[PDB]
């Protein structure tokens, strides 16, 4: 499984 | 010896002809095992190696989803890397991201990570402790400075130390 | 999935010390979150959990104490001010869906002695009307939520946005449609308006999985003029 969706930059 | 797990997000503008082109490799130590391309007919996600063929359909759908979700972050964030560093709408550029853990037969983790590259130059990345930030200019200054208030270092931590180790050891019980 | 809160109504002394309880059912352990709503105000985050430090701490003095074991969140605080009369909410957002934010049935307390603007805070109207409520931020987030709250209960995700463009279904979507026209403007359209659209509606941005600014509601209600009538 893949990270979590990504903070925004 | 030790071991490790490795996912490049790569995102590139196009000049006038709609979407960027999305990409995603995984690495297993230093050796390819997944790939994920925006620009085949059919993108889905897919095996670079024989011993992930034994993954389930639920597997490679559920993954490929999630891809199909990151081409939106990067459409989104190139978007506002545009506002930060003042460039034209008309250029193209390139969003790295980078995420995944070290360990070295203590079943533990070493070292996690989170960090992102612009046009080839570092932007920001997460820190050995999992709790700071290294920004390199002034726009990456912006994004250390709310992700500190945010705690999105805590966000990232929950998958590292868990899920990270968690499915590396389940691909390393491979081959 | 969902969030428990044991006790719609809780009473206590002003001065006395509260802990308000919370229990969630999830397959994986989600992000926890409490939010306070005050009299006639969008609700405002308290606190928030991902992981790390099990005992996080909140605004206007607020404390939460996260357990694996338990499955709990409970929120508390040491001497309970009038001005804490409020309506408390558990809140949780999915490991999968970190930004799509649920809230729990809700806990009015009663202690006896957000730059997101949205147009219309009051509307009246007839059946068939068309209605649109518009929003706006200044925040350069690039989430942006619409919600719906009965009263007496919690609010209720319609519709929400990731960037200009954008829409993705809430829980109750039916009889709306939303536009994302800019980064800053989500639009909130009832083309036909029914007599079960009144209610109070929240638009919120968020810049972090959750962690939502709400803004100061659009209180609707739609009449169907026929009903309030006997008929000679």
């Amino acid at each position: 499984q893949l990270s979590p969706f990504p903070f925004d930059l | 010896g030790p071991h490790s797990m490795r996912y490049y997000e790569t995102a590139t503008s196009r000049r006038g002809l709609g979407e960027p082109r999305y990409t995603s490799v995984g690495y297993v130590d230093d050796k390819e095992f997944v790939r994920f391309d925006s620009d085949a007919e059919n993108p889905r996600y897919e095996p670079q190696v024989p011993w992930m063929e034994q993954e389930g359909p639920e597997y490679w759908e559920r993954i490929t989803q999630v891809a199909k979700g990151q081409e939106q972050w990067f459409r989104v964030n190139l978007r506002t890397l545009l506002g930060y560093y003042n460039q034209s709408a008309g250029g193209t550029h390139t969003l790295q991201r980078m995420y995944g853990c070290d360990v070295g037969s203590d079943g533990r983790l070493l070292r996690g990570y989170e960090q992102f590259a612009y046009d080839g130059c570092d932007y920001i990345a997460l820190n050995e402790d999992l709790r700071t930030w290294t920004a390199a200019d002034m726009a990456a200054q912006i994004t250390r400075r709310k992700w500190e208030q945010a705690g999105a270092a805590e966000y990232y931590r929950a998958y590292l130390e868990g899920e990270c180790v968690e499915w590396l050891h389940r691909y390393l019980k491979n081959g | 999935q969902s969030v428990t809160q044991p006790d719609a109504r809780v009473t206590v002394s002003e001065g006395a010390s509260l802990q308000l309880r919370c229990k969630y059912s999830y397959s994986a352990t989600p992000y926890l979150f409490w939010y306070v709503q005050y009299p006639r105000q969008g609700p405002q985050m308290l606190l928030k959990y991902y992981s790390g430090d099990p005992v996080v701490q909140g605004v206007n003095g607020f404390e939460a104490e996260f357990s694996k074991s338990d499955s709990s969140f409970h929120l508390r605080k040491a001497s309970v001010h009038r001005s804490d009369s409020a309506v408390y909410f558990c809140a949780v957002s999915a490991k999968g869906t970190g930004s799509k934010l649920s809230f729990g049935k809700g806990a009015k307390l009663t202690v006896s002695p957000a730059a997101v603007t949205q147009s219309p805070r009051n509307k009246v109207t007839v059946t068939g009307e068309n209605v649109t409520l518009s929003c706006r931020q200044t925040n350069s987030h690039n989430y942006m939520y619409w919600y719906r709250q009965d009263t007496g209960h919690e609010l209720r995700l319609i519709y929400y946005s990731y960037g200009a463009g954008n829409l993705q279904i809430g829980d109750v979507p039916d009889g709306y449609k939303a536009t994302r026209t800019t980064q800053e403007d989500f639009f909130l359209t009832l083309e036909s308006a029914s007599p079960s659209q009144t209610s109070l509606y929240f638009c919120a941005s968020s810049d972090a999985p959750g962690q939502l600014y709400f803004g100061e509601g659009s209180k609707l209600t739609v009449l169907e003029l026929e009903h309030h009538h006997h008929h000679h």
